[PDB]
């Protein structure tokens, strides 16, 4: 898995794969690991599929009665739910996920959740197993307040090296962008991001 | 804090009357008029539908409700009552019996169940009785068709022919003078609905009337195809168009 | 009348008649003074007796190295609500290794009382407390009441004729504040403070009770030959 | 009858009388107000003085919860203490799950629905306390008034306690002065002000004064209390309005 | 007669604490209306401000519960909130459990079960409270059911509720007699508001400012609460006809 | 569970539910106990207004508790029997533990124990 | 709170006795009679149903007589709802003495322990006892044919020939007037239908307004077989005995 | 075993083959496991054929009441969200593979749920030992805007790549085609293209070839 | 220490024209030791035959437990409990014990007295049915009993004739295993009348 969520001048982007692998078997080769938890604010999930997928489902449970009570909830309140879950249930689970949301005051923010529990707020994030061939590339490549196109770029050309070097990666590249504007998923084939 | 009404709420006088399972009867009176009829090869239950206004939409409140593809149940009394006793009829029938046996129960079985939960209200702690009484219709390969009442001492009794509720003491008495054991089921529909306009007021129409039959199999009804065995609900509620064609030739 | 059967129900004037029925059986025990400056602080208590034959009551009770009270109505309910404060004393002690504020000690007191009074089953505490203590923020005089109110005083006194030692008080009040590294002073001020409160009986050599805590004293409690100094 | 012997009966009428009678206790209790303004919210109390014997400054009725909401209340002191326990406790789980400070309208409801569970059962008393309270939360200042019945609504101004009706009419008048609003450090004298005035219904016994406030400017979003020579500017100020 | 006390029969199979509970629902003395449009549900409210000193914003006895329910309640506030609280967790629950989102009935449904279990259950008592729950539902399109303290709950083509609520009904009822159709056959909801404000105006025969009520919108994927202004621009258009 | 206080003292200091239990005792039917120098008779009284009986199959009134030690009652049959039942359950746990059978005197203090609790612990008569 | 509202269902009277068993037993006098009478070779169980409409289903009906085990049944007089649970409970309690031992339970084993819950919800847990009485028909090795009786206060007796429910006091007249040790089984049904003839508050004693049972040891060879008798058997043996 | 799920035009058809083992033993030539949940919403199933069916039996009941209380046909998700809680819950100890395949009032749809509660959506899936064999033929097939009778030959040609390809999977092929607006045909036994062919020899013994020591009738009557 | 295999056993069931036929053999030993030759490990509840082979103690406690079951049944439904629903009751009562199961292979029945249709099912020890026209097969030698009757197995067998294809399809199978012998039982089930034959075998 090569999962990454990325701040940029008008909001934040997440990005991933779409490979699910049992061993060397690939299950599934159109994956989304790009999961929606609120209006505007989603999660990339990687480790154990059953273990993401439920703390998904729970978190986008309490974040719906947040809102019914509270009004929208904040992009830190969605991680520091994540983390509760992650934390206080560390000796059963397998879980590295990434937080990403837009507020219109806070703009674009980015949490990621390693395996312990523990919460780091980032500029940018990157996690799966694919992450640890693009440690490199997105350190020299990253700039705050970039353009929209200028951070589908940065996705799309490291994923796609993460992708190319990484055996549990590949498939399709899945984005999606989050600004004021709303919600739009990008979608990028083989044919494309493999001849970068 | 905490339910500290752990002790009876319904108790013996000393002329040997439960009190509150005797009110619970008399709110049965109050309640509207429902009946039900056997026939030899099935079973009809009735109802007028009360409405509270004209506004309201008397379609989405449902008097006669299926319980298993086989059994259905009607009452007279508090509405309520009956809403939550049909979920929980529903469910026991699926935990006690269903999840073991891997079919469905039979009708005297279920009305057993049913029975169990009213004798509960009657004697456990901080609890009323249900103020309903049931008419439960069904058929099961072995025992055939059937009809049972239930009342909220939890007593169950098997009928030919009857009715609860309002009218119930001149319906009784106008189903004795019709009934035999040679009935076919349109026969036993076309009595229903003589007996009923006679405790009705308003309007007779399929609109204020809810009817449904436990008859034949209905394959078309079932939902798929391609099991032999599996043939469809004998439970089907009569539309509104229905019941108005046999209301021409009445 | 119809609202006193229990402490669930408020009465038309949004009384509570239990609670104030518990309100009384402090009235009906014996004498108790406090009082402080800024050094020390000083309980005085009247002990009663069943006959003369019996033994005298002990109304002093002791729950930490710088903190105890003094109680007034039913004694096992002072047993409970003591043996209570030990217990938070002893919990600040261990975990935070932290000496019980007073102020605290009181806040504590105040909610374990109010919880008997909302719900059903249970009654209001008997028994009326004043709590002495020495910590960070110097000498301490509390008054507690099983209505749940706490109340911080320079002096005071509870039971019966506790009305005669609390006058005297509020007169002294100038005087006895600035008895400041002096405990033998202090305790003159409120053994003459309870005197006030003594109808055909005097102090006795086995009748009298006091305790003192302070800057460089421990909670300490006196009796039998010890307290004829002070006669 | 006897439909008022019960907690949680009906009457007739379709009143719970249990919780009519602890209104009564309420209304017993010494003044109580809170006063919004520009940028935050004030707190003032009535502390009624029975003896020469009370430590001045050292029998403090104003609570804080959390760090950002200050509470206030008149009738049973425990109950409200007990109050207060319960809405530390929410506030607690609120930032232990969701990280941000518990927002007021959401702690107020908290409060509410608690209350309003004492109101359900015969095996529990209703409430001897109307609690005023509030801070400032990210979609700013917010005051509250709660109810024995659990009932609560957003005030411009709120008072409650023996003198309510003498504070209410005070409260009235500044609502109308000032529309365009009113800042804290007037607010706080302002609270010194009503206190007074609202003494003259508790006249026999003398008082002392106490007053608290959380303000985005002046206390930086956060509950202080107001002490030393602010205090005795606004008790100054109050001494020459009186006369 | 401690069968008047707790929800036990009475001699005439009776329960008098659900009868007061019922007494309740008029405390506030609030008159509620609910209408279906093609596309639309529409729910108004009166909105009664007498002290002064109340923040006016935070008076509202209309509730979002989930994304796509609403919910009026005729009856005492702490009820209504305790009420609100309840429908939201379960709306919540019911999402996450079987994955599609409350219907307005089934919810209904489930507020009216617990409803019965408070008449049944002694140591429970009812609650004030009538609560009208309103939505575009996915399967059966606009929508109206409303549950009460006996438990008792029905869809309906149009309702109303609060002391005033006979006077409502009838005017109603004379137009869909008119009409002869379910619903307002009307485009936009804008409209729909109109016609349900002009109805109310009618029945209960008082003049209203922008302040004087309360309108709540179900439309396809959201319902939402107008402020002020959205009411004042809407008074201003049955003025001006 | 069902808690209620139902035996209580009364302002002259009695406890009625407990004087009332020993009215049902002198409802019952007599029973005597005789012992001579060398053994105890326990004689019962069985009333006549009962006819079509079948005494082969109707509980006795003594009843064996081991077979060292009997029992016999006045009062309410049904309550005699969980008396009865509990003391032969201790009478079968004393052999197990102490390796001996139980005396007369200790049988006796456990029975009186389970009235005695019986008298002071809630929901209970 | 809720002590207001307690009936308190397990006190004693001033007199000494229990108040909710004695009006348990005035509910139980106006239910309809039921008779059991024990013979050498076997035993009958009789029962009269409570007034009866002719729209009732018969012969797909059971109110009064119920089977426990193959060699032990029950005849009911009171409540119906409540005689279910205890029925129920009492069936359960059969299978396991059947799966512990791997023989059949012993008739007053049973008896025992139903009476045994009956006098629990007269001693504790402030809830109303059970209105029902029961006479018990069955056989086992030791004893033989047995009949039994319980009532809510939870005490039980044996007895040779015994009736329950309604006008109990003429038929324990009639029955200890005709009854003799040396009796067989077809002369004790004639007395059971003869009792309840002359007992009922009916006109006459038809076919429809009966339930009937009996438990011989008329199988082949040493063996119980438990006769719930149909309609048509009802009217035969009622026409045999010249009572129709 | 070998199990697909195919999407098509105007609805979703799944198939499976017959076969049922014990290690490398046969234990039934012929069983079904196209499992029922609602009439029109089908679960095939794939590992511990005990939790297959076990847990297929009781989100098959916990379906049908929620049906009756919401008065809505159940709906495809809600089988799938209360498999997966299940399964979750118990950390994969109940072996259940299973494809999920439904019409409802939303739509057709297509999922797979696994042992330890994790999802997947798709227009093909397959699951079982013969997976790889089935998956092969999908891949290689399968297009976008599948007719019925097209969807129909591509599910039964990926069973019988499991059929004939691995060991764990054998005998027929069962199909249950899901269309919107039409009741769901289960076709048992759609195609038999392993027939047991006749035996050389008849082994029907001469009467009293075996030796007997005691005969005795056998009361089955009361 | 694996526990379907420690007692040792077999039992196999058979279908033919309007009957049916469930055999099994009388060992029971621990290990290598031979204890009893009389163990029987066919059961009937009323018209309804169950075999269990495996784990002693599980076979008799399921025996006790089902008999309990259906007698209960046969109270409360005023009927006899038919094949086709007592096999769902097996299959619920073994999946109840999921995590701590029975160690046994049952195998039922019987013709069902409403339609006369013959009728057999097998399950694993977690509750698995297996339904089946023509044989079901059980135990230690669960294997040499499906070659046995693979081979020898024909449709439409009359009762003489099916009686002789169980018989030596359990007895081939039993010799080839040392865990299973030491005697055999046969029942031949027609619809209302039934067989039971002690057949002779080898005693090793
Ligand atoms: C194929 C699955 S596979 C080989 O993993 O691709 C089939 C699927 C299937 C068959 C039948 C149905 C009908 N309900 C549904 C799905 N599964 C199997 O072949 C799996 N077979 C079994 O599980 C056996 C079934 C018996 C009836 C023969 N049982 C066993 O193998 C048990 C399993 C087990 C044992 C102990 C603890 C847990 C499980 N083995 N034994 N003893
Ligand atoms: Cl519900």
């Amino acid at each position: 898995t090569s999962i990454m969520a990325v701040t940029f001048k008008d909001g934040v982007i997440l990005g991933a794969d779409s490979r699910t692998t049992t061993g060397a078997y690939i299950a599934n080769r159109v994956t989304d690991k790009l999961t929606r938890v609120h209006d505007k604010i989603w999660c990339c999930r990687s480790g154990s599929a059953a273990d993401t997928q439920a703390i998904a489902d729970i978190v986008q449970y309490h974040l719906e009665l947040y809102t019914s009570q509270y009004g929208t909830p904040s992009t830190e309140t969605a991680a520091s739910v994540f983390k509760e879950l992650c934390y206080e249930n560390k000796d059963n689970l397998t879980a590295g996920i990434i937080v990403a949301g837009y507020d219109d005051k806070n703009k674009g923010e980015v949490y990621t959740i390693p395996l312990g529990g523990s919460v780091h707020k980032l500029p940018y994030a990157i996690a799966g197993s694919g992450s640890t061939f693009i440690y490199g590339y997105c350190d020299k490549n990253f700039r705050e307040n970039m353009s929209k196109e200028e951070t589908v770029d940065f996705i799309k050309h490291s994923l796609s090296q993460a992708i190319k070097w990484d055996g549990s990666s590949g498939g399709v590249i899945r984005m999606v962008v989050l600004t004021a504007a709303g919600v739009e998923r990008l979608i990028f084939y083989p044919d494309e991001y493999e001849q970068l | 804090m905490t339910d500290r009404y752990s002790f009876s709420l319904t108790t013996f006088s000393p002329s040997g009357k439960l009190g509150q399972i005797d009110y619970a009867l008399t709110a049965v009176k109050q309640g509207v008029t429902s009946l039900g009829i056997k026939a030899t090869n099935g079973v009809v239950i009735a109802t007028e539908k009360k409405s509270s206004s004209p506004l309201a939409m008397s379609e989405t409140l449902s008097k006669v409700s299926l319980l298993t593809p086989d059994i259905g149940a009607v009452y007279s009394g508090m509405g309520p009552d009956y809403r939550v006793l049909v979920d929980k009829s529903r469910k026991v029938a699926h935990t006690s019996y269903k999840r073991i046996y891997g079919e469905y129960p039979p009708t005297k079985l279920l009305v057993s169940e049913v029975a169990k939960i009213m004798q509960e209200a009657t004697q456990s702690g901080g609890v009323r009785p249900f103020g309903v009484s049931l008419l439960i219709a069904g058929h099961d390969e072995f025992n055939g068709f059937s009809l049972y009442q239930v009342d909220p001492s939890g007593s169950y009794f098997p009928w030919k022919a009857t009715a609860i509720g309002k009218g119930s003491v001149a319906a009784k008495t106008f189903l004795e003078k019709r009934w035999n054991d040679e009935l076919e089921l349109e026969d036993a529909i076309h009595i229903a609905l003589l007996t009923l306009k006679e405790s009705v007021e308003g309007e007779f129409n399929g609109d204020t009337i809810e009817l449904a039959i436990i008859g034949d199999e209905n394959p078309d009804l079932l939902g798929y195809t391609g099991i032999p065995t599996d043939k469809g609900p004998r439970f089907r509620k009569l539309t509104s168009q229905e019941i108005n064609d046999r209301l021409e030739a009445l | 009348n119809n609202y006193d059967g229990d402490t669930v129900t408020f009465s038309p004037t949004g009384r509570l008649f239990q609670v104030e029925y518990a309100l009384e059986a402090i009235k009906q025990g014996s004498v108790t003074v406090g009082l402080r400056s800024n050094t020390h602080a000083v309980l005085v208590a009247l002990k009663r007796n069943a006959d003369e034959l019996s033994s005298y009551q002990k109304k002093i009770i002791k729950c930490d190295e710088h903190m105890g009270l003094s109680l007034a109505g039913l004694a096992p309910d002072a047993r409970v609500l003591s043996n209570y404060l030990r217990q938070q004393c002893n919990y600040s002690s261990l975990v935070f290794n932290r000496k019980l504020a007073v102020e605290r000690a009181g806040h504590l007191l105040c909610d374990k009382a109010q919880k008997n009074t909302q719900s059903y089953g249970g009654r209001p505490y008997g028994v009326g407390l004043l709590i002495i203590g020495y910590d960070k923020s110097g000498a301490h005089l509390l008054e507690f009441q099983p209505s749940g109110n706490v109340t911080e005083l320079y002096g005071t006194a509870i039971g019966a004729r506790s009305q005669g030692a609390k006058t005297y008080l509020e007169r002294t009040l100038d005087t006895f504040i600035k008895i400041d590294g002096n405990p033998d002073e202090l305790i003159k001020a409120g053994v003459e403070a309870i005197s006030q409160s003594l109808r055909d009986e005097s102090l006795t050599v086995d009748n009298l009770s006091i305790a003192i805590v302070g800057k460089d004293t421990p909670f300490t409690i006196y009796d039998g030959e010890a307290v004829a100094k002070y006669i | 009858t006897g439909y008022d012997l019960s907690n949680s009966v009906f009457s007739p009428d379709g009143r719970n009388f249990q919780v009519e009678y602890a209104v009564k206790a309420v209304e017993n209790g010494t003044t109580s107000i809170g006063i919004k303004c520009n940028d935050g919210v004030v707190f003032a109390v009535e502390k009624l003085i029975t003896s020469k014997l009370l430590v001045p400054q050292k029998n403090v009725k104003i609570q804080v919860v959390d760090r950002h909401i200050g509470c206030v209340y008149s009738g049973l002191i425990p109950d409200g203490r007990h109050l207060v326990n319960r809405g530390r406790e929410e506030a607690a789980s609120f930032k232990k799950l969701y990280k941000t400070p518990i927002p007021i309208p959401a702690f107020a409801d908290r409060l509410g629905q608690y209350v309003q569970a004492h109101t359900l059962y015969n095996s529990v008393r209703p409430f001897g306390v109307s609690t005023i309270f509030g801070g400032v939360d990210k979609n700013g200042a917010h005051l509250y008034m709660l109810e024995p019945s659990g009932s609560y609504w957003g005030y411009k101004g709120a008072a409650t306690g023996k003198g309510r009706q003498s504070a209410k009419a005070e409260l009235e008048k500044l609502v109308d002065h000032h529309p365009e609003g009113l800042s804290a450090r007037e607010a706080v004298k302002q609270a010194a002000k009503i206190i007074y005035l609202a003494h003259e219904d508790n006249k026999e016994k003398d008082f002392e004064l106490e007053i608290s406030w959380c303000s985005l400017s002046e206390t930086n979003g956060l509950h202080k209390f107001v002490k030393g020579d602010l205090l005795q500017e606004a008790i100054d100020f109050a001494q020459k309005e009186i006369n | 007669g401690y069968d008047r006390h707790i929800t036990i029969f009475s001699p005439e199979g009776r329960l008098y604490q659900v009868e007061y509970a019922f007494k309740a629902t008029n405390q506030t003395n609030i008159n509620s209306l609910a209408v279906r449009g093609k596309d639309c549900t529409v729910v108004i409210s009166q909105k009664k401000v007498p002290d002064k000193l109340l923040d006016p914003t935070t008076v509202s006895y209309i509730f979002c519960i989930s994304r796509t329910i609403g919910m009026v309640v005729n009856g005492p506030i702490p009820d209504a909130r305790n009420a609100a609280l309840r429908a939201k967790a379960e709306a919540a629950e019911f999402r996450y459990k079987y994955g599609y989102d409350m219907p307005c009935d089934v919810l209904a449904k489930r507020m009216a079960n617990l409803s019965q279990i408070y008449t049944q259950r002694a140591y429970m008592r009812p609650l004030g409270v009538i609560l009208t729950f309103v939505s575009v539902d996915e399967e059966l399109g606009p929508s109206i059911y409303k549950t009460d303290p006996a438990g008792y709950y029905v869809g309906y083509k149009a309702t109303a509720t609060g002391p005033k609520q006979q006077e409502i009904t009838t005017n109603l009822e004379n137009h869909f007699k008119k009409s002869k159709i379910d619903h307002i056959n009307e485009e936009s909801w804008e409209k729909v508001v109109e016609f349900a404000i002009t109805h109310m105006i009618d029945a209960l025969g008082t003049e209203f400012s922008k302040n004087d009520l309360e309108v709540g919108v179900a439309t396809k994927d959201k319902f939402f609460t107008l402020s002020a202004e959205n009411i004042e621009e809407r008074l201003v258009a049955i003025a001006e006809q | 569970g069902y808690d209620r206080a139902l035996s209580i003292f009364s302002p002259d200091g009695h406890i009625f539910q407990v004087e009332y239990a020993l009215e049902a005792v002198k409802r019952g039917t007599c029973a005597v106990g005789v012992k001579g120098k060398n053994c105890v008779v326990l004689g019962c009284e069985r009333r006549s207004t009962l006819k079509l009986q079948d005494t082969r199959i109707t509980p006795s009134k003594v009843s064996k508790i081991d077979s060292h030690v009997v029992l016999s009652f006045s009062g309410l049959n049904a309550d005699s029997r969980i008396l009865i039942e509990k003391a032969r359950v201790e009478a079968q746990s004393h052999r197990l533990t102490l390796e001996d059978p139980v005396t007369v005197e200790y049988l006796t203090r456990y029975v009186a124990g389970v009235q005695q609790r019986y008298t002071q612990s809630g929901g209970v008569r | 709170g809720s002590r207001r509202y307690d009936s308190r269902t397990t006190i004693f009277s001033p007199e000494g006795r229990l108040y909710q068993v004695e009006y348990a037993l005035e509910s139980i006098s106006h239910a309809g009679t039921a008779i059991g009478i024990m013979a050498s070779d076997g035993i009958v169980l009789a029962a009269e149903r409570k007034v009866t409409s002719t729209l009732l289903e018969q012969d797909t009906s059971t109110e009064k007589l119920y089977k426990l085990n193959d060699k032990i049944a029950v005849a009911v007089a009171g409540l119906t709802a409540d005689a279910e649970i205890l029925i129920n409970t009492a069936r359960i309690h059969a299978q396991n003495y059947l799966k512990t031992y791997n023989e059949d339970i012993p008739v007053e084993i049973l008896v025992r322990r139903l009476s045994d819950i009956k006098q629990g919800y007269t001693q504790h847990g402030g809830l109303r006892p059970f209105g029902v009485s029961f006479i018990y028909a069955g056989y086992d090795d030791r004893y033989g044919y047995q009949l039994y009786t319980s009532n809510p206060s939870g005490n039980y007796t044996g007895w040779k020939a015994i009736s329950v429910g309604a006008n109990t006091s003429a038929a324990q007249t009639l029955l200890q007037m005709d009854y003799k040790d040396d009796m067989k089984v077809d002369d004790a049904i004639e007395l059971a239908l003869k009792t309840l003839s002359k007992t009922t508050d009916s006109s006459a004693l038809t076919y429809d307004r009966l339930e009937f049972a009996t438990i011989r040891k008329g199988a082949n060879d040493g063996e119980v077989y438990q006769k719930i008798f149909k309609p048509q058997e009802i009217k035969d043996i009622l026409v045999k005995t010249g009572i129709t | 075993t070998t199990i697909v799920g195919v999407k098509f035009n105007n609805g979703v058809v799944i198939a499976a083959d017959t076969r049922s083992t014990q290690g490398p033993i046969v234990a039934d030539k012929n069983c079904a496991k196209l499992h029922r949940i609602s009439p029109k919403i089908w679960c095939a199933g794939a590992g511990t054929a005990a939790d297959t069916e076990a847990v297929t039996q009781l989100i098959g009941s916990n379906i049908e009441l929620h049906s009756l209380y919401t008065s809505r046909e159940p709906r495809v998700v809600s089988a799938l969200q209360m498999l997966k809680q299940h399964l979750f819950k118990y950390q994969g100890h109940i072996g259940a593979y299973l494809i999920v395949a439904g019409v409802d009032p939303t739509g057709s749809h297509l999922f797979s749920i696994h042992a330890h509660g994790s999802t997947d959506v798709g227009y093909y899936l397959s699951l079982g030992s013969g997976s790889l064999a089935a998956m092969a033929v999908l891949e290689s097939h399968w297009k976008q805007d599948l007719t019925k009778e097209e969807a129909i030959k591509l599910a039964s040609d990926a069973i019988q790549a499991g059929i004939w390809n691995d060991l764990g999977s054998g005998s027929n092929v069962d199909v249950c085609v899901m269309e919107i607006g039409k009741d769901a045909e289960y076709l048992r036994n759609y195609l038999t293209p392993n027939v047991r062919e006749e035996k050389q020899k008849s082994y029907k013994f001469p009467r009293g070839t075996t030796a007997v020591l005691k005969e005795s009738i056998v009361n089955i009557c009361d | 220490s694996d526990p379907s295999s420690i007692n040792g056993g077999i039992v196999v069931a058979m279908t033919g024209k309007d009957c049916v036929a469930i055999a099994c053999d009388l060992r029971l030993g621990s290990q290598s030791l031979g204890v009893s030759n009389k163990f029987e490990k066919i059961f009937h509840y009323g018209h309804v035959f169950l075999g269990i082979t495996g784990l002693a103690t599980d076979v008799t406690t399921l025996n006790e437990m089902f008999r309990y079951k259906t007698n209960l049944y046969k109270l409360k439904e005023e009927r006899a409990i038919e094949p086709e629903t007592f096999t769902q009751l097996v299959s619920s009562s073994l999946y109840e014990r999921r995590f701590g199961p029975y160690f046994v292979g049952p195998v039922v029945a019987g013709i069902n007295s409403k339609s006369g249709k013959p009728f057999i099912a097998g399950f694993d020890l977690i509750g698995c049915i297996d339904e089946a026209k023509d044989f079901i097969v059980s135990g230690t030698a669960s294997d040499q009993l499906f070659g046995m009757c693979e081979s020898l197995y024909e449709p439409n067998l009359e009762p003489e004739d099916l009686f002789e294809t169980i018989s030596q399809a359990l007895l081939n199978a039993a010799d080839r295993d040392a865990l299973s012998g030491w005697g055999a039982v046969v029942y031949i089930i027609k619809k209302d009348e039934v067989v039971k034959r002690y057949l002779k075998m080898r005693q090793d």
